[PDB]
RNA sequence: CUCAACCUAUUCUCAAACUUUAAAUGGGUAAGAAGCCCGGCUCGCUGGCGUGGAGCCGGGCGUGGAAUGCGAGUGCCUAG
RNA sequence: GUGCUCUGAAUGUCAAAGUGAAGAAAUUCAAUGAAGCGCGGGUAAACGGCGGGAGUAACUAUGACUCUCUUAAGGUAGCC
RNA sequence: GAGUUUGACUGGGGCGGUACACCUGUCAAACGGUAACGCAGGUGUCCUAAGGCGAGCUCAGGGAGGACAGAAACCUCCCGUGGAGCAGAAGGGCAAAAGCUCGCUUGAUCUUGAUUUUCAGUACGAAUACAGACCGUGAAAGCGGGGCCUCACGAUCCUUCUGACCUUUUGGGUUUUAAGCAGGAGGUGUCAGAAAAGUUACCACAGGGAUAACUGGCUUGUGGCGGCCAAGCGUUCAUAGCGACGUCGCUUUUUGAUCCUUCGAUGUCGGCUCUUCCUAUCAUUGUGAAGCAGAAUUCACCAAGCGUUGGAUUGUUCACCC
RNA sequence: GUCUACGGCCAUACCACCCUGAACGCGCCCGAUCUCGUCUGAUCUCGGAAGCUAAGCAGGGUCGGGCCUGGUUAGUACUUGGAUGGGAGACCGCCUGGGAAUACCGGGUGCUGUAGGCUU
């Protein structure tokens, strides 16, 4: 690859379309995304080889392309880092780590971490 | 030898002082400058337009101009045998008033009261300053303790 | 090949290290400035003798080494392999120049690297235990010899290579001041944080 | 570099910024007839050889360059020579160039 | 676990073209009547304003506002 | 290469004069094109000039032999 | 065939370099100034944006994660005082900047003076404050007459172009032409700016010890000759004899370094001849030591009284052999 | 006793972690019709007021790290001027004046301007 080409295509999708769609790639992952995908600032992701499971009909011009899902989690009152007008860091105890995240996903999808190995 | 740039040798001199760069703090702008009074010539080196030679860092001239954002200064320089008057357009960053004259401007008002109120009185009361006297006859009381001896130590040799 | 020492023998060019500036120096001949037993705690060589020179002038690697070796031989042979510790306290990093075998263009090429030395300096330092000092003392001499000045022979008043007296040392092992870690030793002052000193003092 | 070949600049005989076509300036061709040259040909007359310097040392390497800005109004079309810096390469309206542009394979 | 890397707290020794700090000696300016303080007038500059700034016309204030020493200023011509 | 010399044919460049055109004229432009130079041959008992690197034979060494960049030729017969 | 030229600086000239016009850090001794063929480097450019405004962002680096993806591809979060970038040398400066990304533009325009820098307080170049126009940008305050600052450049004369319903062009008038006035450009890099190849052993003149080629003098790197320490050698054994790593000296019989004396002249290699001196002693006198049995030899001491040769080859000093 | 808005000096004000916050306020927060911007009303812009001090913010704390200010280091290092001082030199002592900086040991930890609020 060579600078300033085109190399990827990404997208930011948050709210209820957000969950909606995640919810999509849980199922696919069937609720299970097993030790360390989540990151210690309290976000997590995965990868899918393959979209066309869930959810969209494959179209024959459109490839078989996959993809990977970063979800990034906070809590309200977290804008106040990217507030421009008095601009702040966001407290100690208002942070999320990874084991509060952990339990916040199996709480709202009863999923399962940490697998036989 | 060497060149004849116009920051030649200034390395230090137009640099900032240890965390104190960034923003030029705004009282600075702010004060005023009225033909005829006595101004520091310093140069800082965050403001790159009107700033002074070397040769005038750290001089002392009196105001003849004042422009939007400099002032005209007369200054003395002294060229290889001879003092004369330079006058240079330098900017409100670069200079700073004088406490020396401010000093003598309020020892001057004093002695106008200090005149006023003894002619008014009726003394005769002292206006002139007097160099540092000699040391005015006095006992010291030993408190009844006697002083204490003092002796050189012998050598020993640590470092 | 080299020139003899004294045409380098005094400080008078304002010191020259080997930097961006002064490029293509050669290795100096003193490699090793620690030698014999390194990792005896603190209190296994209480004694320290130091050779401190009187005079202002600058000594060259080579007699550093030099005096390394021979007084390391004789401690060697007197007071076992593992019964000392040596530390030269002085490396050459001021690089010595020489004009090529007229004056034209004559600023010189670096040859090698010298010590300067002030009139209180240590030269070379070892630590040993209390019974070993006339071994010392004749182990820094007959290093001494293969210096220009002149040095002196001096027993430190302090622990070893610390900066601690011997008689105030104990008592500040005793009461927790001072702990012990390595060649030799940590201060620690009564203003960290408590649950520091709770981790010590206990 | 490379200027334009239309920019907008002070007139001076309106008085007033206008657009201005930009062209570069070449040097004329000697009159035969310019008081100089007159002279010259009358001291080179006869014999004598040479009686004027040939200079023969040439130390630059570039010149400066001139553009001949015209007014672009149809009344006043007056012209200005209007000199910049020393130049190796000069271009009078190339391609303009863009930041984000695949450069190169 | 032996060794490493790495991190942390220490330790030995340095810098004309490094530096937080930082002298001694040094460089400039000030130490009054061309100053001080009252009135009034002019302005096309400045302006919320009788503004601000500058200039000008009057008036009154001498304890001559550190030490020590000393008569100064000023022009032309000019050799080596 | 530098000289010297020969060929001139269609042939590039090439001064004065002459020719045509524009203009009120000074003047300008165009066509026309001598020698020379350029282009093409010759010439060293003209001036002069005349190469490197590898590996290759039953001890070893060398290199008849080969492979290589290579210039206008790569120093021949002799001689040291 | 004629006339002329054939730079300068220079640890003599030449050769080599440019220290010849500039810039940064140091030297440089805390104002400024400050030399050397001192040190470490850069310049004769580059840029319609890399100039001018406005807006919005944050950089280098690291940590933790995410399909292909690993040390490196892209996405996300956290830490990140700048450790990045700002055309180039270096120094300074700079973070809701001066950096990066967009938007709009041409203040890189037309003018008079003042000032600073080098400085003689001349010029050029560069720069700084204003003032008068016409504009750009931004909601605006403002900012902007090139590059964030310190370098990036050039007189007279001549040529060329631009401007003035301008002046003159000689007795008047018209029209070409020419001259003039103002502002740019064509260049002098020996950069305050001749237009310039050698050789002289056939040489010349004015000079120069301001300056080389001997001696002498200072120095002693180099040469030569000594000493101190003792790791080792010496079958053993540091020191009979030696002495590695180091270090202290002396000498002026080597060669350098320097340029003080001498260029209105100190005769310039070697040999021959002849005298005298030195000692750091080869022999001989008197001794001490030995790894001194004798003989031979080696190391020291007092010691320069006395002697130290004949040849081959080479101009040789040196050398080598009989 | 405090807070908002705009500040001045620009860490005694920063950084790390912990506790408390009455009333006004400042925020977090709810939403995208309009204005205006995005890949995404997350940011920016606009329209609100159900809930909340969790966070920002404020105050306090830490034998806290930094920073500020003293002591010590130390009349030490260095230095002005002087000598027919010493020393073979290298350098050193003295006379006359000036006089630092680490390590180590204390104390402190935002003052304050203008305008407008709350606190019975
Ligand atoms: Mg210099
Ligand atoms: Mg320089
Ligand atoms: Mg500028
Ligand atoms: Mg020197
Ligand atoms: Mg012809
Ligand atoms: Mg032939
Ligand atoms: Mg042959
Ligand atoms: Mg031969
Ligand atoms: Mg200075
Ligand atoms: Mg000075
Ligand atoms: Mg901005
Ligand atoms: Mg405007
Ligand atoms: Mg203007
Ligand atoms: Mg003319
Ligand atoms: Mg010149
Ligand atoms: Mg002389
Ligand atoms: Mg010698
Ligand atoms: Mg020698
Ligand atoms: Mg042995
Ligand atoms: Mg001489
Ligand atoms: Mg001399
Ligand atoms: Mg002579
Ligand atoms: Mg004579
Ligand atoms: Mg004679
Ligand atoms: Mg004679
Ligand atoms: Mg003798
Ligand atoms: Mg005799
Ligand atoms: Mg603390
Ligand atoms: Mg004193
Ligand atoms: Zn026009």
């Amino acid at each position: 690859i060579r600078r300033n080409e085109k190399i990827a295509v990404h997208c930011t999708v948050r709210g209820a379309k957000a969950e909606e769609i995640l919810e999509k790639g849980l199922k696919v992952r069937e609720y299970e995304l097993r030790k360390n995908n989540f990151s210690d600032t309290g976000n997590f992701g995965f990868g899918i080889q393959e979209h066309i499971d869930l959810g969209i009909k494959y179209d024959p011009s459109i490839g078989i392309y996959g993809l990977d899902f970063y979800v990034v989690l906070g809590r309200p009152g977290f804008s106040i880092a990217d507030k421009k007008r008095r601009t702040g860091c966001i407290g100690a105890k208002h942070r999320i780590s990874k084991e509060e995240a952990m339990r916040w996903f199996q709480q709202k999808y009863d999923g399962i971490i940490l697998p036989g190995k | 030898t060497n060149t004849k740039g116009k920051r030649r040798g200034t390395r230090y001199m137009f640099s900032r002082p240890f965390r104190k760069h960034g923003v030029v703090p705004l009282a600075t702008y702010m004060r005023i400058y009225k033909k005829g009074d006595i101004v520091d010539i310093k140069g800082m080196g965050t403001v790159q337009k009107g700033m002074p030679h070397k040769c005038y860092h750290g001089k002392t001239g009196r105001v003849y101009n004042v422009t939007q954002h400099a002032v005209g200064i007369v200054v003395n320089k002294q060229v290889k045998g001879k003092i004369l008057a330079k006058r240079i357009n330098v900017r409100i960053e670069h200079i700073k008033h004088s406490k020396s004259r401010d000093s003598f401007l309020k020892r001057v008002k004093e002695n106008d009261q200090k005149k006023k109120e003894a002619k008014e009185k009726g003394t005769w009361v002292q206006l002139k300053r007097q160099p540092a006297p000699p040391r005015e006859a006095h006992f010291v009381r030993t408190n009844g303790k006697e002083p204490e001896l003092l002796e050189p130590i012998p050598y020993e040799f640590m470092a | 090949g080299r020139r003899p020492a004294r045409c380098y023998r005094y400080c008078k060019n304002k010191p020259y290290p080997k930097s961006r500036f002064c490029r293509g120096v050669p290795d100096a001949k003193i490699r090793i400035f620690d030698l014999g037993r390194k990792k005896a705690k603190v209190d296994e060589f209480p004694l320290g003798g130091h050779m401190v020179s009187d005079e202002y002038e600058q000594l060259s690697s080579e007699a550093l080494e030099a005096a390394r070796i021979c007084a390391n031989k004789y401690m060697v042979k007197s007071c076992g392999r593992d019964g000392f510790h040596m530390r030269v306290r002085l490396h050459p990093f001021h690089v010595i120049r020489i004009n090529k075998m007229g004056m034209r263009g004559a600023f010189g090429k670096p040859q090698g690297t010298v010590a300067r030395v002030h009139i209180g300096q240590v030269i070379m330092s070892i630590r040993t235990k209390l019974q070993n000092e006339e071994h010392v003392i004749e182990a820094l001499r007959r290093a001494k010899f293969k210096f220009p000045g002149r040095q002196k022979i001096h027993i430190s008043k302090k622990w070893g290579f610390t900066k601690f007296n011997a008689d105030e040392f104990e008592d500040m092992v005793a009461k927790k001041c001072l702990i012990p870690d390595g060649c030799g030793v940590k201060y620690v002052p009564s203003h960290g944080p408590l649950d520091k000193w709770r981790v010590l003092h206990s | 570099v490379n200027v334009p070949k239309t920019r907008r600049t002070f007139c001076k005989k309106c008085g007033k910024h206008q657009p201005h076509k930009v062209t570069q300036y070449k040097k004329g061709k000697d009159s035969l007839y310019a008081q100089g040259k007159r002279r010259y040909d009358r001291k080179q007359s006869g014999y004598g050889g040479q009686t004027k310097p040939i200079f023969r040392k040439k130390a630059k390497t570039t010149k400066k360059i001139v553009l001949r800005l015209e007014c672009v109004e149809p009344n006043c079309r007056s012209k200005r020579m209007l000199a910049i810096k020393r130049c190796k390469h000069f271009e009078l309206g190339g391609d303009k160039k863009r930041k984000g542009q695949v450069i190169q394979f």
